[PDB]
């Protein structure tokens, strides 16, 4: 018997209503599946569309019967194509409180200025100071990743932290939001080398050509984030044909 | 003269009428952070603000005085008849606006039930479905979508 | 799904068989129970059906 | 690889009601559709 | 028209050739030097030139705020710019989700040691004398460089690191040595600006005066 | 506040139900035109006034011509406006469509809800009547957080920079009596009250019409009102009589 | 028996102002619309 | 002669897992349903077609159909005439399933 | 029939342009879109290039003017050279300004887009000709537009390139004949469309990158549509049409207007002008109903067809000079059904002799003959193109005697 009511249930669109209905987008239409217990399952972004919590609330389901009335919820009532309040035209369908939290954990930064050192980064000293260069070089900085995935990786064998900052080559434009700016120090060797460094990038330019070395001071949490966003799109583009 | 100043007064409290009910409506909401764009007010304000009503001593033939005929009706027929036209305005309520209209069935299901149905059974009323409270009411399909 | 007498057991059988289901032609028998305590009142309710291509009355038996 | 803007900042409440808008506006409803699942999926594990 | 001052932008109303000039594109201006001819455009005749709003054909001599060399000098041509990326309304789909342009504020010009080749294997560029192109006020002004190297006057050029600041008005030159890593400027500032920023939040409280710990 | 809530709802609908759109260009030529440039409207309800709504005559910038009849307004295109200094602007309402009974897809403007010209056949009218009932919750929904406490007015206070001692000329003010019952200063014209922070001094400005609350060599803590800015009573409105 | 704001924001006088252009551009003294009234069938005729 | 040919074509890898999660969701009929839309200019007009045509083919060959429903049969088969495989009624197989049902989380 | 270089998909391609069956190739030529693979028969229509709003020009047709991708900034002083542009008359001079604005003014599209365009070496447009170049066409009234339209242009260029020129409008056109390279480009590929915008439907002169590589056919199998929401144009394959493996794929460019003075003033010449013919007259009338007969050519002026279902393979002499003449001549109908009078003397032979006579092996001032075709010489790009238009129009007649002989000639089967 399962077998069929897994069967014809496959395409045919129930309209679900929440019995206390305040605004159009209160009854929807969805795709059900079989799920084991005796509670619907609610997707949590569709909540504050319903204005639905789970503190213990009903929803009404109705089946569309004629042909015409199957084509009409699955192409005018479903939440793919009524992603937008009549209001004002503003989205109803955003990540709420906890989704909020975590993307707001993810992009926090790193610790910015005495939140990350105890003591002056001026202090001169530790310069492995003598006549010449040639002293102990352990440099720590900061790691110097390839691309997005060198970085992903090493943070999944547990190298560096969520906020730990790290320099990220870039070989696109400029995406990052800044504005009127400055540069804060711009080394310039006796050979062409503009060694140039802003406020969260820097920039190796030349007096020949191939101004190729601009480099990110980021996290990982923002790689994650950019990451995310890109492959969904480069996804569903190439899965839709 | 009187054809023209009429017309012209009519429009003008009618255009002074729906400037102030907009701004006077959308304060409201603006003061408590709410934010709806302003098709949605004009569309009901509109509807309030689109109806005159024949003042006294404008009998003629057409228009009996104390009708309630619509603002294009008036300033129409004000252009080619020349009688004692007459009317003056009216600003009604989101209730009232509702009890004069095209569908006696819509009204009837609204309220004063008794009196609206008494009244378009004595006048004999016609009804042309257009609407899309009386097609739900016989169960017939709505002409929309 | 409410009123019909003659639609509900017609679904039904085009339901457990099946076909295209067609659109009902007669109002809900709510209408007819409208138009019964209208008339109960003395009242007339008559539906009609005015051809667009012939212009001859159709009204509908309540 | 896509038309996007890397963020570098904290993106509060407002700035994901901004940032849906513009998705919106410039790829359609079909892709922010996805986009909102992913979003939800990786807001919920950190 | 010699280099000559001291405020005045006096006003040409005679269209010169720029074939024959060096195109300077900054952002609310269009500095104009003459290039003398040369194998691969390393010459400049300073003597006379013109500055114009972008890409406009009146011309006006800039304001000179100190003396210009009166020979030919092979330099090299420099840029300071912040490249703004606010981001843009979308109309229409597939419409830009950001913006970028170059907002070059000041075009410093650095003399080569003595004027020598580009592939010739002497290369040094001499730090001595640099000359700025401001954008917001129109003018010309020889840099004010500064050398703490202890050997002074009679030194190797072959690696003096040259360090710029705040707004293109700090220079120093250092040794190529004791070059600052990316990260320790950019962790330099943040300190300092946020050092005050802290004390400022906590000198509203009643024991600033008896405290202690930054 | 909910059930008053939800009678607005049946009657807001109820005057408009029967409002579809029924038809493309109505043929009008009248259009409300709106004066940006009266700096009497803030840019963002003069932006949320202008986006979607549909253009009735060419607008030009003398002999260019950046939008033209028949053009609904963009997001772009306001930024257009205000920065180019455009001082008549005629849009298409419903208050200038050519009927009572129904509207036209140009006499509405965009369709909030996919962004494009609404489609044939929309019940707009059940749309307004929803979308201006729902928020009506707000006015309770956004109190179902709070109870005895609100939002109203308050009043503005001058604290001290940090410890120190008030030194100012007291010849240029004049006494007074506060609504609290105590002396105080008012001055008419801008004192400028200097406080000997040890190392700083910081100076305070008092704008008139104030009600400097402390003395000559006063000593003074941290933060601790010793100005009031400007008038005072309740802190809000107008005037009521209670015993 | 109200708080009266007042506050006028768009108000506009009690006399005989903006006669050609009635309220911005609204309702200009036409003078070709209704001369036909008379002039297509007869009114001016007698 | 513009320095931007290849940085912006650089295919993006590991795509494979989100290739798939679209396609248990609802997310390729989802995509292809606005593609179909992305032309027409009244909305209910293509839907009423749509049923009329769904109609039709329950009409003309009735004993197929209550599995492969048929309004996805013809989505199907308007998005096959231009490319987009879209296989026939967009109709969802259990390539690994020795068990007559699966949980559905 | 070699494919063209990466570079030619792409640039475009980074844009959002999506060509799914075809691939443009590059040997000597229109560049040219020939598909791959095969298709089948179809149902309503394939949509092909994918061509986005952004990749355009599209100036408006009628006042005011307006460039949905906007190309001219606020202020301009090249908006003052277009609004004092004559409308209506030459729509090919403001195009040609926006299309040289659209090479200096920044990394726009076209401006590395302009390579793949024909040079001055290149294309064929009359504009580009010569003074003895246009006298070597056996036609008068063609030379003279062509002598006129080669003016009117000199004239548009000294209105507004004459020695005060700001540097802006300066430096787009130092010469006046990257001009004429400009205004022969607009002539050749602009299209006439509906652009439906936003609430806004408007005609509107377009140039079209990737699409004006359709080459021409008069039997077409493409659409040009524009969808309404994603602002996109589209190439469409006919419905119920099979494409070959490699075979050519065509968009007409006129149709209900030729005669072979308009079409090759607009770009090479015409070859089977299946709306052309010479105007007879000299005689009475021939018949109608016998013409479409022989060759069981569909009447209804406006759709003419053969119906390929004929007979067994009757004959391989159908062309668009066939389908031509057979609706410009006399064609007597009177009642329409009369007895089809079989009188050779009044409704056959002399009076078709008499067009025979008529078109008395080119009469009119024979200044070539046979000689003419296939000189083998080919230069210029211009050159061997008049020649080639006068080889045409020779073969147009020559085919219409032809065809009025056999027809004469098979009355009686």
């Amino acid at each position: 018997v399962w077998k069929i009511l897994q069967e014809v249930m496959q395409g045919h669109p129930v309209l679900l209503n929440r019995a206390p209905t305040l605004h159009r987008l209160g009854i929807q239409a969805f795709q059900p599946i079989l799920v084991e217990g005796r509670a619907i399952c609610l997707h949590p972004l569709v909540c504050k569309g319903f204005n639905a919590d789970f503190d213990g609330d009903q929803m009404a389901v109705h089946v569309p019967l004629s042909l015409e009335a199957q084509a009409e919820a699955r192409l005018l009532m479903f939440s793919h194509m009524n992603l937008l309040s009549p209001a004002i035209g503003d989205p109803i369908s955003v990540p709420t409180q906890d989704m909020l939290i975590g993307l707001y954990i993810l992009t926090s930064g790193n610790r910015r200025g005495i939140c990350a050192n105890r003591y002056n980064p001026w202090n001169h000293k530790t310069y492995q100071n003598e006549r010449i260069d040639d002293t102990n070089y352990k440099s720590m900085k900061e790691p110097f990743f390839c691309n997005f995935y060198d970085a992903i990786g090493a943070y999944r064998q547990k190298r560096i932290h969520l906020d730990s900052p790290l320099w990220l080559r870039w070989q696109l434009d400029q995406r990052i939001i800044a504005s009127k700016e400055a540069p804060i120090e711009v080394h310039y060797e006796s050979l062409g080398t503009y060694h140039e460094i802003y406020a969260h990038y820097l920039i190796i330019r030349s007096v020949k050509k191939e101004i190729i070395d601009i480099y990110i001071r980021t996290t990982v949490g923002h790689i994650s984030l950019y990451r995310e966003i890109e492959e969904a799109i480069q996804g569903f583009y190439q899965a839709c044909s | 003269g009187s054809p023209w100043g009429f017309l012209i007064g009519a429009e003008l409290t009618i255009a002074q009428s729906r400037i102030s009910l907009v701004n006077k409506i959308q304060k409201v909401y603006r003061s408590q952070g709410v934010q709806i764009h302003n098709r949605h007010i004009e569309i009901i304000v509109r509807q309030i603000t689109s109806k005159v009503l024949v003042s006294e001593d404008g009998m003629s033939n057409v228009f009996l005085p104390g009708e309630l005929i619509g603002l294009f009706r008036a300033e129409r027929t004000g252009r080619a008849l020349e009688e004692a036209i007459c009317y003056r305005a009216t600003l009604l309520g989101i209730t009232r606006a509702s009890l004069n209209t095209q569908s006696f069935i819509s009204e009837a299901s609204f309220q004063e039930t008794a009196r609206v149905l008494a009244k378009a059974a004595l006048r004999g009323r016609i009804d042309w479905l257009k609407g899309l409270k009386e097609n739900v009411v016989l169960g017939g399909m709505i002409p929309v979508g | 799904k409410s009123d019909h007498i003659k639609a509900r057991q017609e679904v039904l059988g085009t339901t457990i068989i099946g076909g295209t289901i067609p659109n009902p032609e007669d109002a809900p028998e709510s209408f007819r129970l409208l138009v019964r305590e209208l008339r109960s009142l003395a009242l007339e309710l008559n539906h009609f059906l005015v051809s667009e291509r012939n212009f001859q009355i159709n009204r509908m038996e309540a | 690889r896509a038309n996007l803007v890397f963020h570098n900042k904290a993106i509060d409440g407002t700035a994901m009601k901004r940032l849906i808008s513009r998705l919106i506006d410039h790829f359609g409803m079909a892709y922010t559709s996805h986009i909102l699942d992913q979003l939800k999926t990786l807001g919920f594990q950190q | 028209v010699s280099t000559q001052g001291w405020n005045s932008e006096l006003v040409v109303d005679y269209r010169i050739n720029e074939d024959e000039f060096h195109k300077i594109c900054l952002f609310d201006c269009d500095f104009f030097i003459r290039k003398p001819p040369d194998p691969d455009n390393d010459v400049y005749d300073f003597r006379e030139m013109y500055v114009t709003p972008p890409d406009t054909d009146v011309y006006a001599i800039p304001k000179v705020l100190a003396p210009m060399p009166d020979k030919y000098i092979r330099c090299a041509k420099t840029d300071y710019g912040w490249y703004n990326v606010t981001e843009p309304p979308i109309d229409a789909p597939r419409d830009p989700m950001y913006k970028s342009e170059r907002e070059v504020s000041k075009v410093f010009l650095t003399k080569h040691y003595r004027n020598r080749r580009l592939n010739d294997p002497e290369f040094v560029l001499d730090f001595e004398e640099i000359y700025v192109i401001d954008s917001r006020t129109k003018s010309v002004t020889r840099a004010r460089v500064l050398v703490t190297v202890p050997e002074g006057r009679n030194r190797d050029r072959k690696g003096d690191l040259l360090v710029i600041r705040d707004n293109g008005n700090s220079f120093k030159i250092t040794h190529a040595s004791k070059r600052d890593d990316p990260t320790t400027v950019i962790e330099r500032e943040e300190w300092t600006r946020t050092r005050q920023d802290m004390e400022r939040h906590l000198r509203k409280l009643r024991d600033f005066s008896i405290s202690n710990w930054i | 506040r909910t059930s008053d809530a939800g009678y607005l709802t049946r009657r807001l609908v109820e005057v408009v139900q029967h409002i579809v759109v029924r038809r493309r260009d109505c043929g009008t030529i009248r259009g409300i035109s709106v004066s940006p440039q009266n700096s009497t409207m803030p840019e963002r309800i003069l932006i949320q006034t202008l986006i979607g709504r549909v253009l009735a005559d060419d607008i030009y910038m003398g002999s260019r011509c950046i939008a033209t009849r028949n053009q609904d307004i963009g997001v772009g295109l306001v930024n257009r406006f205000i920065t180019l200094r455009t001082q008549l602007i005629s849009i298409r309402t419903p208050f200038t469509c050519r009927s009572a009974s129904w509207i036209c897809r140009l006499c509405y403007g965009r369709s909030p809800t996919h962004g494009g010209l609404v489609e044939l056949g929309e019940a707009v009218g059940i749309i307004a009547g929803q979308s201006i009932g729902e928020p009506g919750t707000q006015l309770t929904l956004r109190t179902f957080h709070t109870g005895g406490v609100f939002t109203g007015g308050t009043a503005e206070h001058v604290r001290a920079p940090s410890n120190g001692k008030i030194q100012f000329n007291e010849d240029l003010v004049h006494p007074t009596r506060t609504r609290h019952g105590h002396p105080a200063f008012l001055c008419y014209i801008d004192l400028y009250v200097t406080i000997e922070s040890d190392d700083i001094l910081h100076n305070v400005n008092i704008p008139p019409k104030s009600f400097l609350l402390v003395q000559n060599d006063q000593y003074v803590e941290s933060e601790q009102v010793i100005a009031e800015i400007r008038a005072g009573t309740s802190t809000l409105n107008f005037k009521e009589r209670v015993r | 028996r109200a708080a009266e704001n007042d506050d006028d924001d768009d108000w506009f006088p009690l006399d005989l102002y903006e006669a050609f252009e009635e309220m911005r551009k609204r309702n200009i003294f036409d003078v070709e619309n209704m001369y036909t009234l008379a002039d297509a069938w007869g009114w001016t005729w007698e | 002669k513009d320095v931007f040919m290849e940085a912006k074509l650089e295919r993006v890898p590991f795509l494979e897992e989100q290739m798939r999660k679209v396609n248990e969701g609802g997310g390729v009929m989802a995509g292809d349903i606005d593609r179909l839309m992305k032309s027409e200019d009244n909305r209910f007009a293509f839907v009423n077609e749509i049923a009329a045509e769904a109609t039709a083919y329950v009409n003309n060959n009735r004993d197929e159909y209550g599995h492969k429903k048929a309004i996805h049969h013809v989505l199907s088969n308007r998005m096959n005439d231009a490319g987009f495989a879209r296989p026939e009624a967009y109709l969802e197989t259990e390539p690994f399933s020795p068990g007559p049902t699966y949980l559905k989380e | 029939m070699n494919l063209a270089d990466p570079d030619f998909y792409k640039i475009g391609y980074v844009r959002s342009f999506r060509a799914y069956g075809v691939e443009f190739r590059e040997g000597p030529d229109g560049f040219g879109v020939f598909a791959s693979k095969d298709i089948e028969p179809l149902r309503r229509a394939r949509m092909i290039m994918e061509i986005p709003l952004e990749l355009m020009l599209t100036i408006s047709k009628r006042l005011p003017w307006m460039f949905f991708p906007d190309i001219v900034p606020v202020g301009h002083p090249i908006f003052d050279i277009i609004n004092s542009t004559d409308p209506k008359t030459d729509w090919d001079l403001r195009l040609a300004c926006l299309l040289l604005l659209a090479f200096d003014q920044e990394d726009n599209f076209w401006q590395l887009y302009g390579d793949f365009l024909p040079s001055a070496d290149e294309c064929t447009s009359l504009l580009l000709a010569t003074e003895e170049d246009l006298l070597e066409l056996q036609d008068e009234s063609l030379e003279l537009t062509m002598r006129e339209q080669q003016h009117r242009c000199l004239e548009f260029w000294e209105k507004n390139w004459h020695s005060a020129a700001p540097l802006k409008i300066k430096r787009l056109a130092r010469d006046p004949k990257i001009f004429m390279w400009a205004a022969s480009i607009a002539q050749t590929r602009c299209i006439n469309m509906e652009m439906r915008i936003g609430a806004l439907i408007q005609d509107a002169n377009v140039l079209v990158p990737y699409a004006d590589m359709l080459n021409h056919s008069f039997q077409p199998n493409c659409f040009f549509h524009w969808r309404f929401k994603d602002r996109m144009l589209e190439v469409m394959i006919n419905p119920g049409s099979r494409i070959k493996k490699g075979e050519e794929m065509t968009v007409n460019y006129l149709s209900g207007q030729q005669n072979n003075i308009f079409m090759q003033r607009f770009g090479f010449s015409s070859a089977v002008n299946p709306w052309d013919a010479i105007c007879f007259s000299g005689d009475s009338r021939i018949h109608l109903d016998t013409f479409l007969s022989v060759f069981n050519i569909t009447g209804l002026r406006q759709e003419y067809y053969y119906n390929s279902k004929s007979a067994k393979e009757g004959d391989s002499f159908v062309d668009g000079a066939v389908i031509a003449a057979a609706r410009t001549l006399p064609t007597w109908s009177d009642r329409d059904v009369p007895i089809i009078p079989s009188v050779e003397r009044k409704a056959a032979k002399e009076l078709q002799e008499q067009c025979h006579e008529i078109l008395a092996k080119y009469p009119t001032t024979a200044k070539q003959d046979q000689q003419i075709l296939d000189a083998t010489e080919d230069g210029r790009r211009t050159l061997e193109a008049a020649i080639k238009y006068r080889l045409h129009r020779k073969l147009f007649i020559g085919k219409v005697i032809d065809a009025l002989e056999i027809y004469q000639d098979r009355i009686l089967f």
